[PDB]
């Protein structure tokens, strides 16, 4: 099987930067190499066909080049809407294969997360459940670490974390952290704390509440 | 004008079988191969193979041999991919694409969840706060449901800006998801903010108004 190796695996680019993505085939595939851009939860979108041929509806900023086993997808003046995963795929040999993809995200000014903490709803409590939800919204860069503290003790069990893809509007990221415990347990403590460790500050953003 | 329509999200038990459909409209169905592609969570694309509608000609490239069979009904312009002897390795998004060397026309994707976990309706909880920060952030906790997916909207879709619906997280055969909505402080509690949760797998539609605590 012809293996397509893409480089870099990931990269952050500032709007206006020119970009060149690499895709190398283990062996010749001639010009039978195609490029795609895939947004989260969307099928890949064909950008360039047969190494350098254009696809209608694709911004001119995208171009492709290569010959043999070295191929390049170039973006002249990358734009905010260009974030996503770029894949190359060959059709010069069977089976058809795809590169591992290059995750491209937009570099933007640092932004501290907006943290919101929510105690368990009266309804959930009535059902005997207890969930403490914490939202860390619109921050950047993506790297962040949340930690829960119950009456001063870090709780790792029962914590569920989820991150969003990069925002298409402000290029930021967001995260939700849900600390789940039994109602009894929740009722056994007072201080519930959500701590966000982000580079936008030496001291982490901390939001908490007292069961009162 | 060309468009491939795939069948919806599927939930099946390991060892079972599933058949995914791909209907093509806009061109002579039997003159193009229909490609099948597999993609797992945040992973790369894997070409499973292809079939030439009307010729039963096929090429199989799936990992474990014999588990994938392609068929096509030229009468209904629909190609099918049947996966048998399902295991967790088969849980993924499967795409259909017309064979043009490159793939320009793709299906929308069909997500297959292989699991013995039982379908369970979601419990929807309002996330009410304590301008709190210029605007005020509200939310809805959607937990204890299975399988994916669930669609969340606010005020029947009237509120989209400032909305963050996080990817669900699986835990003990139950998915938990949450959505936040940041609105100006003047809008709420002044105006009603309601999250609408739908979980087709369990014929569940819930509207949970976010009332001040």
């Amino acid at each position: 099987d012809i293996e397509l190796t893409q480089s870099p695996a990931t990269l952050s680019v500032t709007p206006g930067d020119s970009v060149s993505l690499s895709c190398r085939a283990s062996q010749s595939i001639s010009n039978n190499l195609h490029w795609y851009q895939q947004k989260s939860h969307e099928s890949p979108r064909l950008l360039i066909k047969y190494t350098s041929q254009s696809m209608s509806g694709i911004p001119s900023r995208f171009s492709g080049s290569g010959s043999g086993t070295d191929f390049t997808l170039s973006i002249n003046s990358v734009e905010t809407e260009d974030f996503g995963v770029y894949f190359c795929q060959q059709s010069g040999s069977w089976p058809r294969t795809f590169g591992g993809g290059t995750k491209l995200d937009i570099k933007r000014a640092d932004a501290a997360p907006t943290v919101s903490i929510f105690p368990p709803s009266s309804e959930q409590l009535t059902s005997g459940g207890a969930s403490v939800v914490c939202f860390l919204n619109n921050f950047y860069p993506k790297d962040i670490n949340v930690k829960w503290k119950i009456d001063g003790s870090e709780r790792q069990n029962g914590v569920l974390n989820s991150w969003t893809d990069q925002d298409s509007k402000d290029s930021t990221y967001s995260m939700s952290s849900t600390l789940t415990l039994t109602k009894d347990e929740y009722e056994r403590h007072n201080s519930y704390t959500c701590e966000a460790t982000h580079k936008t500050s030496t001291s982490p953003i901390v939001k908490s509440f007292n069961r009162n | 004008e060309v468009q491939l329509e795939q069948s919806g999200a599927e939930l099946m038990k390991p060892g079972a079988s599933v058949k995914i459909s791909c209907k093509a409209t806009g061109y002579t169905f039997t003159t193009y191969w229909i490609e099948w592609i597999k993609q797992r969570p945040g992973h790369s694309l894997e070409w499973i193979g292809e079939i030439l509608p009307g010729s039963d000609s096929t090429y199989y490239n799936e990992k474990v041999k014999g588990k994938v069979t392609f068929t096509a009904d030229a009468s209904s312009n629909t190609a099918y991919m049947q996966l048998s002897s399902l295991t967790s390795e088969d849980s993924a998004v499967y795409y259909c694409a017309r064979g043009d060397g490159f793939y320009v026309y793709w299906g929308q994707g069909t997500t297959l969840t292989v699991s013995s976990a039982s379908t369970t309706p979601p419990s929807v909880y309002p996330l009410a706060p304590g301008q709190t920060n210029s605007m005020v952030t509200l939310g809805c906790l959607v937990k204890g449901y299975f399988p994916e997916p669930v669609t969340v909207t606010w005020n029947s879709g009237s509120l989209s800006s400032g909305v963050h619906t996080f990817p669900a997280v699986l835990q003990s055969d139950l998915y938990t998801l949450s959505s936040s909505v940041t609105v100006p402080s003047s809008p709420w509690p002044s105006e009603t903010v309601t999250c609408n949760v739908a979980h087709p797998a369990s014929s569940t539609k819930v509207d949970k108004k976010i009332v001040p605590r």
